[PDB]
Parts: C-alpha cells; structure tokens; sequence
C-alpha cells in the first residue's frame, strides 16, 4: 500500500533527458526560445518553450503512425523510465499487475485541424488518412504507449487542464495502494503548435510584451509578469509498490507519502486559493516530516501567482518552506507539467540542490516574507512538495519524502 | 525514372521495408506486415505520388505489390 | 466501503430521461436517423445516433459559454442524477467528500475547428475568443461541470476511447473504496458532429451501406454488419458510500460489486479477446450470484463482434447469461457508451426486464449457444454485468447488482 | 436607434443585464457582474456592431459603459 518512484524519463524545453535537465536545473537555464510559428499565425505571444530535439525516425514506423506530438514525447520519456527502472521486457511486458495511466491536456488539436481541412479540401475523405483519430482523441497517449510496450494491467488517459499529469501520478499511487497494480506508469505529454496555443492567447492568458527577450518572458513572482508561456514536452515516472520495488533491488528515489486532489467549485479561470489550501492540507496528512521545498505551481500570470502565494501562506504560516517555481525556466507544459515538475522536485531530492526561480527583478509585493529561492542552493532535501493547478477549478498536490 | 519504381518506393516507405524487399509478388499482409490501415494509408501515398484517383473498388483488388503496379498504368481514368 | 448507484440521468438517442429510454428499452426503438450534416461533408457514412433534443434557454448564460455539446449533455444529465437521487445543494455542494469524474473521448473537435479557422480568417486572434478552451481541452465536461454544481471533492476527466465512462464509473468507486469521497458524480458526454465522425469513415469503421435504412444499419451480431453508427449524447450516474445513503434513506438502484480495468497490450485499433477475458473475470470477482444479464460492448463491427463472443464463451461457458448489444438501437456513443449501457443495465435491472438485439436478421456464424435476446422479455435480475472496449486495448467492465 | 442605445443595448444582450441596470455611471465587473472573459466577448461584439477596430490599449480602457460610449463617438470615419 507504500507506492515509490523507481524511474525517471523526461523531454522538456530544459533537457531530453534527466541528466540535461539537471543542468538546466543547476545553472538556472531558461528553455523559452523565439517561435516563428507563433508569430506566422498572428499570434501576439512569439516564445513558447519547445523541445530540442527531432523526433524524426526515433520510433518505429508501425508505432509512430499512430502518435501525435504529445504521443511522441511521452514514448521517449518512458523508454528511458524503463531503462532507469532497471525493467527488462519480460518483467514489465504481458503483465496484468502492470498499468499505464498517462494523458494530455487537450489530445491534438494539430492533426485535429488537419483533418478538416483534408476533408474541405479538394480530395476530402481521401485525403483525411485512418490515423487522425488515436493523434486526436484525448486518450492518445495512453492508447499509443500501452500497445507497443504490451501494457497488460490498467489502461486509460486521466485530463485535467494543467494538472493532468500530478492527478495521473496520484491514481497511479492509489491504484498500488489498494493493491490492484504493481507497477504503474504515470506521466503524459503535450504538443506545442499555434493551433493550441493561440487559443489561449485569445484569452490574455500568453506573455506578449517579451518577445524580443524570450528568456525571462516566463518571469513567476516578478511583480512585471505578463502571462504565461506555453511549453511542450513529456515526462513519465515508474510508480512501483514498495516491497515489490525492495524484492528486485531497484533503485527507490522516493516515497509518495502524500496526494492531495480536490476542487475549488468557484470560478472557472481564477483559481480561489481555499481549494488549494484543502489540496495541500490533504497531501500533507500523517506526514511527519516538514515540507523542505515547494515546487510551487507559479505560472507568472498575474492572478495565478498571488492566489497560490496567500494559500501557501494560510498553510504553513510562518514555517514557509523553501519555495521555487520553476516554469520560469521552462514554461509550462500543461498537460505535461504535473510530472515533469514532479521530475525536477525528484532530482532535487535525489541531489540535494534547491533549483532556483529565475527572472525576479523586482519581487512581487505580495510575495514577501516567504522562502522564494532565486539562486541555486545546496541543501540535503527530505521532504518535496509539488503543486499543480488546471482550469475549472481542479488541484492536485504531490509529497516526495526520501526512504528509510 | 520508371513507373514501378516509384511505386515500390511508397510500399518500402509506408511499410518501412527495404526497397528490393518489395518484390513485384509480394502479399502487402502476408509478406511486407502490413494489416488494415496501412492499406488504407498506402491507397493514398499513390494518390500523392501521381495524379489519379483509385476510387475505391481496385484498391481493394490491390493485396500485392503487383497489383499495385498494373493499376497505376493500366488505368487512368 | 461498497458504493452503490444512487441516481441516474441521461440524455441518449433513444431519449431525454430515463423515463424515455425505457420506453425505448422495452420497445427496441432505434435512436438512429438519417444525417443530412454527414452528407454535406462528403463521408460515406450518412447514419448517426443523434439527440432529440432543443437545449436552447436550459443552462444560464454564464454557464453553457464554455460549454461544447458534450458539456451540455453531461449537464442535463448531472441535472437528471441529483434530482433523481434527492440532492438538494446544501448536500452536495461546497462540500470535500462530494466529487465529480467526467471525461469525453476527445472534447470538442468542432470548435477546434471553429478557432483554427477563426485564427487563419480575416479577423485573426480577434475572431477566436475566449471561450475555445474550455470547449476544446479534453477536461471540459468535468470542468464547465465542476463550477456551476460547487464541486469542492475530487474533479477531473478520465479518457479511455469507447471505455471512457466506464472508467470514470470504476474510479468513482476507487474513491469511495479509499474512503475519500462520500459520492462522486461519473459519466461522460460527446458531441456529434462531421469534424469528429468523418475521421472514423477515413479508418473504414462506420456502417455505409444501410443510409437509406438509418433503423438497420446498426445490426451488431448480424451477418450483415458495416461497422458502428456514431451516437452522441450523455450520461450521468450518482456513486455513494453505502452507509451515507443508508443513512439519509436514498433510492439505490444497484450495487457496483465488481469493477474490471485491463489493457490488451496487442493491436492498436482490433481487440484481441484475451484482455477483455481477463477483465470480465475481474470484474466478478467475489460476485456468488451468477450474472443474469451482460450488456456486451457490440460495435456492430467485423472483428469486435467475434472476438468479444470468443471472450465472453472463454469465461462462462455453459453458464452463459442473456446478452444484448444496446448499440444496435442507440449507435455508439463513444465517450459517452459506457455510463448511458450502465445505465440500460441499471433500467433493466430496475424494472425486471431485458432490451432486444435487434436487426439481427441472419445471425452471426460464430454467435453460436450463446443466448442472445432478440425480443424483449420481462425476467427477475439480480446482477449485471456491462462491457466497454476502447482503442489501445483498454477494457473496462462493470457489474451491478440489486441490494440484499 | 442612436449610438448610444446602441451601445446601451449590446452591453446588457451580452451582460445578462436589463437596459434600465446599464447606466452610464456603471462598470461592467463592480456594478454588472461581467468577468475578464466577458470583456473580451464584449468587445468582440462592439467590433461587429458598428463594423470598427479596437486596439487592445484602447479596448483596455473601456472599463465603463461611458467609456464605451465615448469610444464610439470617435471611431467612424
Ligand atoms: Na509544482
Ligand atoms: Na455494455
């Protein structure tokens, strides 16, 4: 009923691996570049953080087929969980007491598009192709994993906005803790195209005013901060039951002591604060240990920052843990977000370092009296906290507490 | 170049198959693994590659890579 | 904990309530009519399970504009589920133990559409607007939900293709098992629309010879089967605690004694019979009454018609139960098939009767000693059993059955 | 009707409002109950009643309904 990280895989705008990402993470390396792409659509946000890396011919043809981009990222980030994980073929393939549960934030919204204009087009149905629909549906990332790695246990797509990926990693704990899964794969993906993204610029929700300095348009607590930037990318963790993790000798990261999952029922767009407050308190019960580093779920919006801060302040007090955001570094990747940052609060962890919250200037008025890091810091962590935040209302928190 | 060459280059390709493992007699299924939708997908590269329609029909005639290369030239309606 | 099924709602093609489903239930009336929209897009396919119904003025204005039709349907039948199970707001809203797991298969590829073209349009970002999100992300049911109903539990959407609300029924029951909700809203809803239907017509999926009989194109386990008719429409279920509706003296339908979550692990779009094997043996588990009825999957397709036969002879043998395939009368729902078929089950439970298979004309080879019901007739159930497959190889089982 | 029923009309079919409740003193958040996304659909409309662009520093400050009005009157030629 005690569920452990064995396994780490990521592909973010920081690092297409956990080691790259470690350096990012270390030297305070921004991953928001230039976009042509934005800008040709019209948009008025031109940064976003992308992935580094062609994709191209990395999967096979059979597989690939199938994939969109969010597909595609979360594929590459859980081949390198299994091989972190130290799970070969047979211990992990054609096996009921293993599971996926990996989703994205709105599926494909890209090849969405793409097969209505093939179907308006000259040639229509013709042109349309028979692979539109597992790139569209929202359960795409978990229907193109679990079929080539054989996943034999339980199988589905968890979506919610932002938060998608932290409530994946929760069902994935809760599944081993009441016995039905002995291995999980939690995670997802997200794709970065205009399609997606100029959606949420139509909203006033994109940086704007950053354009020609992409890297530190992504600015959370920074009293000018403009919106967020959007990111893409996949991360994937292998949540294991704890005495099965220990029977084959595998490497433990963590523990997920905690998860929290709860909802404001108040506005749609604007976080309340009293939700999030409930979700940490939640994530937070029967651990003994104090939180040593928040991952704070900071998305340098103007209304997201602040709300976040007076629920972190409501829930600690005055013992306010060392806090660092960073999707000031890397953006944020919506759906793929809860487990990549999961991912970075785990390198910290596992490497006792506190990744600091880049482009503060000038601290936000409202940010004050708390432990906002903004350089790196050594430090030997115990205790983690990650939050993470999605439309509608819905919260999601994560505690990491290392073994023994 | 020729005609039969260029498609066998969008059998090998959609199939992912080396090009002089794409024989003239063999079956799409039973030799060069491809099931249901690389048939559906394989129909459309040649509507691609050239300049005709395959309205339906022939292409479900097509299981060979045979029957691919005659329909592209004895044909053109 | 046991949770039991407190109340219903759902918005079918065979009817806006469950007062009108029954009637169609008992009758064996198609919701299938002939698509004037499937033909102006130029898909072969020219049948769908459409909803009957005017939706114009039933949402307040400042809830139904971020809502797609998926949205909306799953609303109404929230709506229909906490009337029919006795739920004023001061017993379900604003309140932690009360939550709300709802998904789609693929939120709203219209109005992806609408924004896309919005975006590439003369107006640009000025003709997109601000209400796209919500409408597009793969949360939307259980966000533009999760507001207006003061969800403060545990909100998100699950995605599992055709299996989704079944899933989101099983996991509502995972809630209450943990003892982390008292009552979790589950089900789903799709919209229905060419953007979404023509890519199923580019994959040969859909029934195309039978446009001139809309009420025979659906004919699961007939010899004479074209694919699936899209359906749309949605559903909504109330999961409780035993004891809290015990306690306030709430009508149970039935109890989930049995909940079935496997993945194939094989062939990315043809099941394979051995993971839906696995999962119905799951899902009786603990079960000592045999089951009376088993609401199949039944895609009126090739393929899945037999292998699911082979699946369901696999498990019972000579102690097969009544099967029907609701679909051949409603079409295929998709996002929505698995709560509105656990719905039908809940009906005929309820009411001690079993639906028709209907336009089983020449019966399926391979059907063979199963007892498939092609007429309707009144029998005293006690359990249930409902099938749901999606793509990717994930099954989703659910087992119902009447309280002491 | 005039420019400013005009403008006095679209308001409150967007606001959920009566036309008797849209007074030239009040604001769409304080005294209409209008969010950030409800000014966004807001202007939209404004742009397709009288056929004008707003720029997004100017659409920034019409908080009010006079400032609604105000813009209007300057923007037709
Ligand atoms: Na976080
Ligand atoms: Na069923």
């Amino acid at each position: 009923k005690r569920a452990v990280i064995t396994g780490l895989g990521i592909v973010s705008s920081i690092g297409n691996n956990q080691q790259e990402v470690l350096a990012s993470l270390r030297e305070g390396r921004s991953g928001i570049t230039f976009s042509q792409e934005l800008k040709d659509s019209g948009m008025r946000s031109h940064v976003w953080g992308n992935v580094k890396l062609d994709t191209t011919g990395l999967i096979d043809r059979k597989v690939v087929r199938f994939m969109s981009d969010a597909s595609i990222y979360a594929f590459l980030s859980m081949e390198q969980a299994i091989a972190d994980a130290g799970l070969s073929p047979e211990a992990y393939q054609n096996n009921p007491r293993v599971g996926l549960i990996a989703g994205s934030g709105g599926g494909s919204p890209r090849f969405q598009v793409f097969g209505a204009d093939a179907m308006r087009g000259p040639r229509g149905l013709k042109a349309v192709g028979p692979y539109v629909v597992t790139k569209a549906m929202a359960s795409g990332v978990s229907a193109c994993l679990a079929t080539p790695f054989k996943i034999h246990g339980v199988n589905y797509s968890i979506s919610s906005a932002c938060a998608t990926s932290a409530h994946c990693i929760g069902n994935a704990v809760e599944q081993i803790q009441l016995g039905k899964q002995d291995i999980v794969f939690a995670g997802g993906g997200e794709e970065l195209c205009w399609e997606m993204a100029c959606e949420f610029d139509a909203m006033g929700a994109l940086s704007t005013k950053y354009n020609d300095t992409p890297e530190k348009a992504s600015r959370t607590y920074d009293a000018h901060r403009d919106g967020f930037v959007i990111a893409g990318g996949g991360g994937m963790v292998v949540v294991e039951e704890l005495e099965h993790a220990l029977a084959r000798g595998a490497h433990i990261y963590a523990e997920i002591v905690g998860y929290g999952a709860t909802s404001d029922g108040a506005d749609m767009v604007a976080p309340s604060g009293e939700g999030a407050v409930r979700c940490m308190k939640m994530a937070m019960h029967g651990v003994d240990t104090p939180i040593d580093y928040l991952n704070s779920h900071g998305t340098s919006t103007p209304v997201g920052d602040v709300k976040e801060l007076a629920a972190i302040r409501e829930v600690f007090g005055d013992k306010s843990p060392a806090i660092s955001a960073t999707k000031a570094m890397t953006g944020h990747s919506l759906g793929a977000a809860g487990v990549q940052e999961a991912i970075y609060s785990l390198l910290m962890l596992e490497h006792g370092f506190i990744a600091p919250s880049i482009n503060i200037e000038e601290l936000d008025e409202q940010a004050a009296g708390l432990n906002i890091v903004t350089e790196t810091t050594d430090r030997e962590l115990t205790t983690v906290m990650s939050n993470s935040f999605g439309f509608g209302g819905t919260n999601a928190t994560l505690v990491m507490r290392k073994l023994k | 170049s020729t005609i039969e060459e260029r498609v066998k280059k969008i059998i090998g390709e959609q199939l992912g198959v080396k090009q002089e493992e794409v024989t003239n007699n063999a079956s799409f299924v039973e030799d060069l693994g491809a099931d249901s939708l690389d048939t559906v997908e394989l129909v459309m590269a040649l509507e691609e590659e050239f300049d005709t329609e395959i309205p339906d029909e022939e292409a479900e005639k097509i299981t060979t890579v045979q029957a691919a290369i005659d329909y592209i030239n004895g044909h053109q309606a």
